[PDB]
């Protein structure tokens, strides 16, 4: 809503019914913890399409959202359980010195 | 210098532990064979 | 390393690739070539520096067996013979995937179990093309002659049927256009007073005739009809031993084309119907529409018309293909459950990717040409997720939709801070996925009276992701050999012995560091080839 964070904060909250499997979003919200105002069905379209940026929410059907299994990626396609070593290794790979 | 590294950097699993001794057989048949 | 990191192409791939295993001599003339396009012999020799003319003929032949150039030869009416040499792409890729191929005879040929040709059945493949061509004579003159080899024999034609030993021609020792011009003026031995009128005409009549003749000597490799042989003593069947032949790309680009396409299944599903959609692709790579496919390379494409049947013809092909459109029925018992077979494929019709959806009601078909691009879309945008921050990746994914995005509905769409993001964009217009496109609002399109948009441009985002790639195999290639250049007494001396106790140290960490080598490049190398569905 307001220009500064918390909105991150607000974010995690709604996704966590979702795993398990839009007026029925409107109830899951309101709750103890929650103190931002007038919860608007405005903010909450908006708000559910960050998260199928961040991929972690699915869109189908033009008003049904699903999760896109990311929760077992939060416990190739795997980045995690992947270290470097990087120190005393000289051959390894870049992204940038090609440009 | 060059930072922002590719994110495949890890230890050689045995899955391709010997996957990878077929290549080093591979180019000693072709320069130990005719060329 | 500054020399090396700026003024090379992929030309500094292939320099490599026989600069890696082969000798040194040819290394100067495969790279003179694709600096110039084409070359004869007859001007090879002044344009290159310490090789004589017969010396390249020494040289030339080389290469040749090995499939790294393609031939061919022309006339003029008052010259003599002159043999234009070209430039083959793909039978280098053989020696770039040459350890791929070994361990996809393995899990590609399952039926055997505890076999005592597990050493010999990698052995052929060392042979049929690292040999050059290969042909049936050549390896039962070895130094077993019968030593039953009849199991060996009658093993090549189940490893022959399967694929990928079509018997070489003069088509594949040619390039694709120069062999369309011959059999273009082919369909143009027409006199023109037979009906001139409709100029226009005339052509159409010569180009639909010739494209059922390419699609005829097209399948001249894959007419399976004369490459066996019924022998009606002491054997079943056997293919004619005076073929020569060898292994190629097509059915192993496919093959990883469905080894790169079930890594999807593990993240879209979880693990149960990822072990079921194996199967359901494992029947239909015998015969697919090709990936590369070879009738769109070059001929009448410019015009939208025709280019627009390049797919007419390849959809109506892929929707009515007898060779991969199956049942739904039989695929239960390859598992080693008629209600499980529409309950976990029903999952696959719901899934966000159009992979399964559209077919006849009881019959099933693996859509092809509006998948794969969907596949590059999938991973790219996830590789820039990987080496930066995902708030990049929330980025990524806002301009295909907000078609032409400003940076006042960006925080509309988007939310972040205005610290954040333009310390992240700009770290996107560096690395060619965003497209700036300014618009003035004076004359002369000055600069601050203006605003700016963006846009994706599905082009050149993919364009730079394939290149920064292709150097980055060589770039390690090249810190191979300089691995050789060092220690290169003792392993001489190790090759010559078929023991000083404190050389041996030096000696195993020159090996394992080499051996990360071979292990990163075919990571890479997959993240490559999901490129080359194009």
């Amino acid at each position: 809503e307001l220009d500064i964070e918390f909105i991150n904060s607000l974010l995690t909250i709604v996704w966590r019914f979702i795993s398990e499997n839009t007026q029925e979003i409107l109830e899951f919200i309101t709750a103890a913890q929650v103190a931002n105002v007038e919860l608007t069905p405005s903010n909450i379209r908006s708000l559910c399409e960050v998260l199928v940026y961040d991929d972690k929410l699915e869109k189908v059907t033009h008003d049904c959202y699903r999760v896109t299994l990311e929760s077992i990626l939060q416990m190739i396609f795997n980045y995690f359980k992947m270290f470097p070593a990087s120190k005393h290794d000289k051959e390894v790979v870049y992204f940038d010195e090609w440009t | 210098f060059p930072s922002i590294p590719l994110p495949i950097n890890g230890p050689i699993t045995n899955k391709e532990r010997s996957l990878a001794v077929k290549y080093i057989n591979f180019g000693k048949t072709v320069k130990d064979g005719p060329f | 390393s500054l020399e090396q990191r700026t003024l090379n192409p992929d030309l500094f791939l292939y320099k490599e690739l026989v600069k890696a295993h082969l000798g040194e001599r040819a290394a100067s003339v495969i790279g003179m070539l694709v600096a110039l396009g084409r070359l004869s012999v007859r001007e090879l020799v002044e344009k290159i520096d310490g090789m004589d003319v017969d010396s390249v003929k020494t040289t030339l032949v080389s290469l040749t067996q090995l499939r790294c150039v393609k031939y061919l030869q022309e006339t003029a009416i008052s010259g003599k013979k002159t043999t234009y040499y070209y430039y083959n792409e793909e039978g280098i890729h053989i020696l770039l995937y040459s350890g791929l191929i070994i361990d996809e005879i393995i899990t590609q040929m399952r039926v055997n179990d505890e076999e005592e040709h597990k050493q010999l059945v990698a052995e052929i493949v060392q042979n049929v093309i690292s040999l050059g061509s290969l042909t049936v004579e050549d390896y039962l003159s070895s130094v077993t002659s019968d030593s039953m080899k009849y199991t060996i024999s009658s093993l090549f034609v189940q490893l022959c049927e399967m694929g990928y030993l079509i018997q070489i021609s003069k088509l594949h020792y040619t390039p694709i256009e120069d062999l369309w011009q011959f059999l273009y003026e082919k369909h143009y031995k027409n006199i023109p007073r037979n009906s001139p009128l409709s100029d226009l005409k005339k052509r159409s009549q010569a180009k639909m005739n010739a494209k059922t003749d390419f699609a005829k000597i097209i399948n001249k490799p894959n007419e399976l009809s004369q490459i066996l042989t019924v022998d009606p003593k002491t054997s079943l069947r056997i293919v004619k031993p005076t073929v020569s032949l060898t292994i190629n790309l097509d059915r192993f680009m496919k093959g990883r084309r469905s080894k790169q396409l079930i890594n999807l299944a593990k993240t879209r599903v979880g693990s149960v119907t990822a072990q079921v959609y194996k199967i359901a692709l494992r029947l239909t790579e015998q015969k697919s529409p090709k990936i590369r496919d070879p009738l769109t390379q070059t001929g009448l494409l410019q015009d939208l018309e025709e280019a627009k049947s390049f797919q007419d013809e390849a959809e109506l092909v892929e929707e009515k293909t007898p060779g991969l459109t199956f049942n739904a029925i039989d695929l239960a018992r390859h598992l080693p459950s008629a209600s499980l077979i529409n309950s976990h494929l029903k999952i696959l019709a719901s899934s966000n990717f159009p992979f399964l959806n559209e077919t006849k009601p009881g019959v099933y078909y693996v859509p092809y040409s509006k998948l794969m691009p969907v596949l590059k879309s999938s991973v790219y945008e996830y590789v820039i997720a990987s080496t930066l921050g995902p708030s990049a990746m929330r980025l990524s994914r806002c301009i295909r939709d907000n078609k032409l995005v400003s940076e006042k509905i960006i925080n509309s769409t988007a939310l972040m801070k205005e610290k954040d993001i333009r310390s992240t964009l700009a770290s996107l217009i560096r690395y060619n996925s965003v497209e700036i496109q300014e618009v003035p609002r004076t004359a002369d399109r000055s600069a601050s009276r203006a605003v700016f948009l963006f846009r994706c441009k599905e082009t050149h985002s993919y364009n730079f992701m394939r290149q920064n790639l292709e150097w980055n195999m060589a770039n390690l290639l090249f810190k191979k050999e300089k691995l050789k250049q060092e220690n290169s007494t003792l392993l001489k001396k190790a090759n010559r012995d078929d023991l000083l106790p404190s050389e041996l140290n030096q000696l195993k960490m020159v090996n394992e560091r080499e051996l990360n080598v071979f292990a990163r490049l075919s990571r890479l190398l997959s993240l490559w080839e999901v490129f080359q569905m194009a």
